[PDB]
This record gives structure tokens, C-alpha cells and sequence, in this order.
């Protein structure tokens, strides 16, 4: 089930001493209080400045138990996207009033969401799939 | 030593496991040295990605259930941190797996908030790789050093 | 104690000098000894043990 | 006759009760067989875990470990990867025989 979905306009793609990992900074196009900061594997999914990405955070993908490599005859929520990661939320913060930030870590690849309407259904769960279309 | 009394004391009292901290001021004296210090900065780096065939070779190459390194009589793995285009594990996620197999299953994970020796400007702009974070036995942030 | 010949290098150290030195009897054969069932060798590194 | 009974050796202290998670010990081997056999076992769609290990370099012992998802043992997965390692060396031998004829 989708816990967050928006569309983010990329402002800066910073390689920064890495050959496969870039830092993305993207404010959204629908709400004005919310920003993104993401570490993507730029070899698999190359992101430039002034892109129009589509970030979605789900809690699962649709009766699974543990990971198993994909086979034929499956269908996932990841089929609709281009770059799916997986990681844990570890820190909640309110930056000021009317803003609450969450921090994700996709095995060391970090993400920071700031905003106001994500305090509804971003729990502190040890599993939140992150999906990017286009 | 040549009897069972003196064997039970080199196993329990004078053994190397109980001499981890020194009696002078409590500092630890035992740890890895040079090529192990300078590989943790490469393995637990953020550039380090591993395919599935590479990931299980590094787990079994260090942890063998035959010699008695596991605790669950079966090697357990993690889901990858990249699913769709090409499924990949991260180098910090191998450290989570080697602590998931050598620490006992009844206790919860280790929770540590520490630092490194390598400053946050060496890695780039707005990185946080000086802060070592272990949450539920999972390295989520920061490389590993001599520290 | 004894002067005797007084030419130097006095022989037969006697039963006190068999006890008093760094070696003597009481630090080379009581407080430190030589042992059976021991070995020594040059050491070499290994990361697989 | 006499089949050789010290080459392959299943270590029962690491072996599952179903049979699906076992660890073998091959004598007088190294990375040559072990890295080539691990590539071929890992292409089985039923293999969950596969990796080899040389315990110490001074003796010539090779531990390999196979774990399957069920519905195939680690001995049935070892012998498919021993079959396809033979049938892969018969494609390299045939393509290289033809090109010597094709010179």
C-alpha cells in the first residue's frame, strides 16, 4: 500500500567522490513545503538536473515471507516503476512547527523527506520500499 | 600444560578472549591491523555494490557453519537494497549479515551511535559518513575504521 | 671473606656465592626454572586461523 | 572394484534434516573447481545459497555449501551443477575443434 507519492523536480545531481552514487536534491511540484534528498545508484538510473521524477514509498509490493529472485509469472508494484530500492526508517524529526522530517537508509544510501502531510502514514517501520518512475 | 587443572585455566582464565581489555586503564588491546582497516573503508563505502553471486560468496567465505560460526545452523541473508533494474546488495549490508549470523538469535541487535576517523568533507557535499549508526544490528550509516 | 693468594680470579666460590647473585641458586633454579613439554619457534602471520 | 571414498565428503554437522542445506568437503581442490562449480550451481533456479570456501591455504580442502528452497536436495543440486560443468566443457571443446578445422 502506498504510504507517500509525489513528483519532484531535480535541482542538483552531485557525484561527490563516488563513481556510481549521486546525491539528488529535488523540491516537489505539488506542495511547496516539501523537499527531497536522495542517494541513487546513478549507473542503473541516471538522473540529470531539471528532471521530473516520480517518488513513491510503499510498505509492501502488490503474501511474501522473505526475498527470492524474480521468476516468470509474477507481478509486483515494482513493475510500474524504473528504480526500486528497499530500506529502513531510523529517525523522525520536526524541523519546526508545521513540518516533520523523516530519514531513510537504503542499506547506507540515505534519504531525507521533509514535509507536512507525510506524518499521516510514515511509521518507523523497518521496511518501506521506495520506487521511482520515469 | 599436562593436566586438566592447568588446561581449564588456559581455557577460562588466561585465554585470549578474556584478555580483551587491559588492566592498566581498561583500553582494548585486540583488533584488526592494516589491510583489514583499509578494506573496511572500501567494503563499507557507499560505492560498494555487490550482485547476488558476489554477496553469498563473501558471507560463506568468512562464516562457515561447519566450523561453528553460525548460530542458526543455516546461513540467513537479507533482501537487496536495489530491486528492479539489476538487484544489488550494498557493502554496509554485508556487515549486517555477518552480525546476524554470529550474534545469538534471542538477544536483539546492537544499537550504537559512534564516529569515525574520516571527516565528512572527504566524501563530498552533505555526506554523513563520519557518523556510524547501528540500529537493530544493522550498519545504516558511516564507514568502518580503526576507530 | 678470604684473602689467601691475592693474585686475582679467586677459585672455588664457596657455599655463599652459590646462593647470592642474579643467578645464584635462588633466582635461576627456584624462582625461575627450565620446563619440560615446551617449544619455541619463529612466528609468522595468518589470517585464516 | 573400489569406488574412491575420501574425495567428496558430506559434513553432517552442517547438514539439514530435510537434506536441502548441506556442506560438502572435497579434498585436493582449490579455486579451480570451486569457483567454476559455484557459477553452475548458482544458475539453478532452485538454489538459494551457494558459495565455496578454502579453510586454510596450507591444506588442499574445499568446502562448498548449497542451500535450496525445498523440492530439491543439496545433493541433487550438486549433481546438476556437476552435469552442467561437464556439458559446458563439451561446448568449449567443440567450438574450438571446429575453428581449428576452419583455419
Amino acid at each position: 500500500n502506498t504510504l507517500f507519492d509525489d513528483i519532484f523536480q531535480v535541482s542538483e545531481v552531485d557525484p561527490g567522490r563516488y563513481n556510481k552514487v549521486c546525491r539528488i536534491e529535488a523540491a516537489s511540484t505539488t506542495q511547496d513545503q516539501c523537499k527531497l534528498t536522495l542517494d541513487i545508484n546513478v549507473e542503473l538510473f541516471p538522473v540529470a538536473a531539471q528532471d521530473s521524477l516520480t517518488v513513491t514509498i510503499a510498505s509492501s509490493l502488490n503474501a511474501t515471507r522473505s526475498w527470492r529472485p524474480p521468476q516468470a509469472g509474477d507481478r509486483s508494484l515494482a513493475d510500474d516503476y524504473d528504480y526500486v530500492m528497499y530500506g529502513t526508517a531510523y529517525k523522525f524529526e520536526e524541523v519546526s512547527k508545521d513540518l516533520i522530517a523523516v530519514y531513510y537508509s537504503f542499506g547506507g544510501l540515505l534519504m531525507r523527506l521533509e514535509g507536512n502531510y507525510r506524518n499521516l502514514n510514515n511509521l518507523k517501520q523497518e521496511n518501506a520500499y521506495l520506487l521511482i518512475r520515469r | 600444560p599436562q593436566n586438566e587443572n592447568a588446561r581449564a585455566e588456559a581455557l577460562n582464565l588466561a585465554n585470549t578472549d578474556s584478555q580483551y581489555l587491559t588492566p592498566t586503564s581498561g583500553s582494548p588491546v585486540r583488533g584488526l591491523i592494516q589491510d583489514h582497516i583499509s578494506a573496511g573503508v572500501w567494503l563499507t563505502s557507499k560505492d560498494s555494490f555487490f550482485t547476488r553471486e558476489q554477496y553469498q560468496q563473501y558471507i560463506y567465505g568468512c562464516i562457515r557453519p561447519e566450523d561453528g560460526h553460525t548460530t542458526r545452523s543455516k546461513i540467513v541473508t537479507l533482501p537487496p537494497t536495489i530491486f528492479k533494474p539489476y538487484p544489488l546488495w550494498t557493502g554496509k549490508q554485508i556487515i549486517t549479515t555477518v552480525l546476524l549470523n554470529v550474534t545469538p538469535p534471542d538477544m536483539p541487535g546492537i544499537n550504537l551511535i559512534s564516529k569515525n576517523k574520516i571527516k565528512n568533507e572527504y566524501w563530498g557535499k552533505g555526506s554523513l559518513e563520519n557518523e556510524v549508526l547501528f540500529k537493530d544490528g544493522a550498519l545504516l550509516c558511516g564507514i568502518l575504521d580503526k576507530s | 671473606k678470604a684473602q689467601g693468594r691475592t693474585s686475582g680470579k679467586v677459585p672455588i666460590p664457596g657455599v655463599k656465592q652459590a646462593l647470592e647473585k642474579k643467578e645464584g641458586l635462588f633466582r635461576k633454579h627456584m624462582m625461575g626454572k627450565r620446563v619440560n613439554y615446551a617449544a619455541r619457534s619463529v612466528i609468522s602471520p595468518d589470517p585464516n586461523i | 572394484e573400489e569406488p574412491d571414498r575420501e574425495k567428496i565428503k558430506l559434513l553432517t554437522q552442517a547438514t539439514s534434516e530435510d537434506g536441502t542445506s548441506a556442506s560438502f568437503q572435497i579434498v585436493e581442490e582449490d579455486h579451480t573447481l570451486g569457483n567454476a562449480l559455484r557459477y553452475v550451481i548458482m544458475k539453478n533456479p532452485d538454489v538459494e545459497f551457494c558459495g565455496y570456501s578454502i579453510p586454510h591455504p596450507s591444506e588442499n580442502l574445499l568446502n562448498i555449501r548449497i542451500q535450496t528452497y525445498g523440492e530439491t536436495t543439496a545433493v541433487d543440486a550438486l549433481q546438476k551443477g556437476l552435469k552442467d560443468l561437464m556439458d559446458l566443457c563439451d561446448v568449449v571443446e567443440s567450438k574450438f575443434t571446429e575453428k581449428i578445422k576452419s583455419m
